[PDB]
């Protein structure tokens, strides 16, 4: 088996070979569709909190304005 | 225009560590509200200025469930700083430091910045996990260790800049 | 070479092994990465607005003494 591995390393050479650039190619569209998904995420997250906040900082000054009034109730 | 870098960071860890109030801390929000508790992520950003630069960070926050597992690496795989963040109040937060570097090790990428961050500090009454302790971990290996406070504020902002720093100054020496 | 043949291919076909399990992963993950967005938009839509509606409860509540916290200023 002289001729049947100097033949067949050549195949499962070529395999591992084959592969790798097969594995450098499913690892960069893995990336490339991360970043993109990165991005997407980050705006839905800022604005999602964006929104949040104003409905927060209206509940803020209408019951901070009730505490400029309920406060001089209780002082009487 | 403006900014011209943006670094983009994680925060791992054990529930809470107080992961997410470190956070909350740095980019300087006036309120509680976050989806960490229920959705497991949570996102802020902060412009920062270093040596004159702006440097947009994008901060990730990641709580491990299952449920997002394949996001979640996205951000892992895609992040330039991670710290990992334990509670002195806690051992086993601090026994799976080890565990996270892991994690970091294993689906992060081969040169990403790390730092140990050692949370909570302030309460020293209820402090499990010695400082000396922690920077051995650190030092181990061969990676930044800092303590903090969420709650009294604490080195939190410093942990961060310096983070930034040690992003910059790797790729500015790739010129 | 006797024990020099049994090391290359525990560890040759540890190799192929190897990339062949790691594309099954790497080709599943567009699919998952979008999945996974889907479940997180509507996580991040639904308790988006859930946030803004406690919100907006004690808006109005915390107003309510405005008027009927006021009109019992008004009657005594």
């Amino acid at each position: 088996g002289y001729e049947r591995l100097k033949e067949e390393l050549a195949k499962a050479q070529r395999e591992l070979k084959l592969k790798d650039e097969e594995c450098e190619r499913l690892s960069k569209v893995r990336d490339q569709l991360g970043q993109e998904l990165e991005e997407l995420t980050a705006s839905l997250f800022e604005e999602a909190h964006k929104m949040v906040r104003e409905a927060n900082i209206k509940q803020a000054t209408a019951e901070k304005q009730l505490k400029e009034a309920q406060g001089k109730i209780d002082v009487l | 225009k403006t900014y011209d870098y943006l670094f983009k960071l994680l925060l791992i860890g054990d529930s809470g560590v107080g992961k997410t109030c470190v956070l909350f801390r740095f980019s300087e929000d006036a309120f509680n509200s976050t989806f960490i508790s229920t959705i497991g992520i949570d996102f802020k950003i902060r412009t920062i200025e270093l040596d004159g630069k702006r440097i947009k960070l994008q901060i990730w926050d990641t709580a491990g469930q299952e449920r997002f597992r394949t996001i979640t690496t996205a951000y892992y795989r895609g992040a330039m700083g991670i710290m990992l963040v334990y509670d002195i109040t806690n051992e086993k937060s601090f026994d799976n430091i080890r565990n996270w570097i892991r994690n970091i090790e294993e689906h992060a990428s081969a040169d990403v910045e790390k730092m140990i961050l050692g949370n909570k500090c302030d309460v020293n009454d209820k402090r499990q996990v010695s400082k000396e302790r922690g920077e051995k971990l650190a030092l181990d290996y061969g990676i930044k260790f800092m303590e903090t406070s969420a709650k009294a504020n604490i080195n939190v902002e410093n942990a961060f800049f310096t983070l930034a720093r040690d992003i910059k100054a790797k790729m500015d020496k790739k010129l």
